[PDB]
């Protein structure tokens, strides 16, 4: 639920 | 050749480990992931291993192929399959934000189990 994020992961978010 | 987005070391050669290993290549453009650094999982890291994958930035959806609506398309962080929520065959909404199995695994998954 958090925006952490552990790397990146795909999802692509603007470039 | 190419190298991690994480370390910029190689499939057989990290940066951060200073350890072989085997990265991710896109068919697209050509850039490359630890699947170790992408969080990647065994199903993932094996598929994205023999068929495409595709980098983030050149993604698209198994199911359109056209990345359109990406803000639907689903990860399928088991083998990168991208498929818009709502093109799959059981959609969801929005949870596969991460997760999700898509439909080539899941079906492989109802085969796995036993
Ligand atoms: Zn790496
Ligand atoms: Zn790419
Ligand atoms: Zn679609
Ligand atoms: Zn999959």
């Amino acid at each position: 639920g958090l925006g952490k994020g552990g790397a990146k992961r795909h999802r692509k978010v603007l470039r | 050749g190419s190298y991690c987005d994480f370390c910029l070391g190689g499939s057989n050669m990290n940066k951060k480990s200073g350890r072989p290993e085997e990265l991710v290549s896109c068919a697209d453009c050509g850039r490359s992931g630890h699947p170790t650094c992408l969080q990647f999982t065994l199903n993932m890291t094996e598929a994205v291993k023999t068929y495409k994958w595709q980098c983030i930035e050149c993604k698209s959806c198994i199911l359109c192929g056209t990345s359109e609506n990406d803000d639907q398309l689903l990860f399928c962080d088991d083998c990168d399959r991208g498929y818009h929520m709502y093109c799959l065959n059981p959609p969801v909404a929005e949870p596969p934000e991460g997760s999700w199995s898509c439909h080539l695994c899941w079906e492989l998954l109802k085969e796995k189990a036993s």
